[PDB]
C-alpha cells in the first residue's frame, strides 16, 4: 500500500539472482555450497515470507 | 429460491497442508529420487 | 571424443519411436532432452551416444553402504561422462559430481485422479 | 489423454533440471557455455513449446 498499480501477464523470460565474485575468489566456491546449504534448510524461503 | 442457491454458491482437500493431515488418503514419491531425499532431508513441520 | 550420454525414458524427455523394435542407434530415441544433447554437442563440437541405464533409476545414495545409484552412480563410478537428462540438482549430489546451470525450472506438486442436461431446469 | 487424472495446489518447492559431469570432467565448462548460448538464443523455450 498504496496498491496504485498491477502485474499483468506472465513472466517473459525465467532467471534467477546470483551471488557474484571476481575470478579466481576463494569465496566462489564455498558460497555455491552455502546456497545449497541454505536451500536444503529453507532459509530462503522464510526469508521471502 | 433453490434455484438461486444453486447459481449462488456455485459462483464460489487442495494444498500439501490437507493432504498431510488426512491418513486416509495415500501418497507417495518414486523410491530414488530428489523428492525422497528432499522431504527426508527437509526440515519444515509439514 | 565421443561422449557416453546417461538418460532414462521418462516423457516426454526420452521416448522410444513408434514400431522402435526395428529402430537402433540414437534415432530410436526422440524427445527433449535428446534435442537439448543435440544442441549441447553441437556447441560444443562433441559427439554423443545416447545411452539407458539399466537399473532405470534417476539416483540417490544409500545412507549405510554410502553408495550411489543410477545416474550419479555411473556419472561417478566411470560408467559414463555425461547425463542431458531430466535430472533434477540438489546439495547432495552437487558434493559429488559438478552440475551445469539450469535448463527448467520446475516444483513439487499433487497428482490425483480428477455439462447442462437438457431437462436441467427441474433440478 | 487420456487425461483421467488432475494437478491439486500449487508447487510446494522451487529447482531446477540441470545437466551432470563427473568431477574434473573437461566437458564440465563447455557444457555450462553451451546451456547459457542455448538460454540467451530462446531455443529451450521452443523445446518446451
Amino acid at each position: 500500500k498504496p496498491c496504485d498499480t498491477m502485474k499483468v501477464g506472465g513472466n517473459l523470460d525465467s532467471k534467477g539472482y546470483g551471488i557474484a565474485t571476481p575470478k579466481g575468489s576463494s569465496l566462489g566456491t564455498p558460497v555455491n555450497l552455502a546456497v545449497l546449504k541454505l536451500s536444503e534448510q529453507g532459509v530462503l524461503d522464510k526469508l521471502k515470507n | 429460491a433453490n434455484l438461486a442457491a444453486f447459481l449462488t454458491v456455485e459462483r464460489m482437500i487442495e494444498s500439501a497442508e490437507d493432504l498431510s493431515k488426512q491418513t486416509e488418503i495415500a501418497y507417495g514419491t518414486l523410491d530414488s529420487g530428489s523428492t525422497k531425499e528432499f522431504f527426508r532431508r527437509s526440515k519444515i513441520a509439514v | 571424443k565421443t561422449v557416453v550420454v546417461t538418460t532414462i525414458l521418462e516423457s516426454p524427455y526420452v521416448m522410444m519411436k513408434k514400431n522402435h523394435e526395428m529402430l537402433e542407434g540414437n534415432e530410436r530415441y526422440e524427445g527433449y532432452c535428446v534435442d537439448l544433447a543435440a544442441e549441447i554437442a553441437k556447441h560444443c563440437g562433441f559427439k554423443y551416444k545416447l545411452t539407458i541405464v539399466g537399473d532405470g533409476k534417476y539416483g540417490a545414495r544409500d545412507a549405510d553402504t554410502k553408495i550411489w545409484n543410477g545416474m550419479v552412480g555411473e556419472l561417478v563410478y566411470g560408467k559414463a561422462d555425461i547425463a542431458i537428462a531430466p535430472l533434477t540438482i540438489t546439495l547432495v549430489r552437487e558434493e559429488v559430481i559438478d552440475f551445469s546451470k539450469p535448463f527448467m525450472s520446475l516444483g513439487i506438486s499433487i497428482m490425483i485422479k480428477k455439462k447442462p442436461g437438457v431437462f436441467s431446469f427441474l433440478d
